[PDB]
């Protein structure tokens, strides 16, 4: 929980993400806007408790100083192999670990954001393995969080 | 780089209850889980003739202190993954 010098001008650029007027201040009016542009839905009151862990002078609003401060708190990161398996395994029709290539791509270029077919063929080179037309996601996950 | 990481969930919960009323339900619910407990034990094991309306209502009201504890819980874990995913976006800035 001490930030290098290096990370302080880091988060000032991180500021900005979030301070939409540079006002100095970030409101809970503009952390809504950015949570809500990250795809969540906070409510007003929780918008407020997450400026008030944080707001150390009490004048509801978050300043630079208190919002590096509240970054050396929470520096500590874990890996998420087991969360992206899981994000596979909602693909999983049958539970038996594996999606097929064919399936796969049907997801790939259908759902979420997506991508073009030639950039799924590189992935499914990658996820293939075995070059059996199945993907083995825990094994590919795994892979890829190495 | 981070890669693939993201910031890790808190331990215990010694957080967001600067929420007034997070804190003024816990302790409300708290206290009502041990009311509760303490007089379903009381009227079950304590007594010579079980009165069975009386522990149905006890049984109730327990229910619902418990209950309102957990939704207390969730909210906090809620409150700390919306805290992480601006951790997580803030640390994006250092790759
Ligand atoms: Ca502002
Ligand atoms: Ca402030």
């Amino acid at each position: 929980a001490a930030l290098t010098e290096e990370q302080i001008a880091e988060f000032k650029e991180a500021f900005s993400l979030f301070d939409k007027d540079g006002d100095g201040t970030i409101t809970t009016k503009e952390l809504g806007t950015v949570m809500r542009s990250l795809g969540q839905n906070p409510t007003e009151a929780e918008l407020q408790d997450m400026i008030n862990e944080v707001d150390a002078d009490g004048n509801g609003t978050i300043d630079f100083p208190e919002f590096l401060t509240m970054m050396a708190r929470k520096m500590k990161d874990t890996d998420s192999e087991e969360e992206i398996r899981e994000a596979f395994r909602v693909f999983d029709k049958d539970g038996n670990g594996y999606i097929s290539a064919a399936e796969l791509r049907h997801v790939m270029t259908n759902l979420g954001e997506k991508l073009t077919d030639e950039e799924v063929d590189e992935m499914i080179r990658e996820a293939d393995i075995d070059g059996d037309g199945q993907v083995n996601y825990e094994e590919f996950v795994q892979m890829m969080t190495a | 780089g981070r890669k693939l990481e993201l910031t890790k969930a808190e331990k215990h919960f010694h957080n967001f209850m600067m929420d007034t009323q997070l804190t003024k339900r816990v302790k409300n619910a708290a206290a009502n889980v041990l009311r509760e407990t303490w007089l379903i034990y009381k009227n079950t094991k304590l007594v010579k003739k079980i009165d069975h309306a009386k522990v149905r209502k006890h049984q109730r009201k327990f229910l619902q202190a418990i209950h309102q504890l957990r939704s207390v819980k969730m909210e906090q874990r809620k409150l700390n993954d919306q805290a992480n995913t601006l951790v997580d976006l803030a640390k994006t800035q250092l790759e």
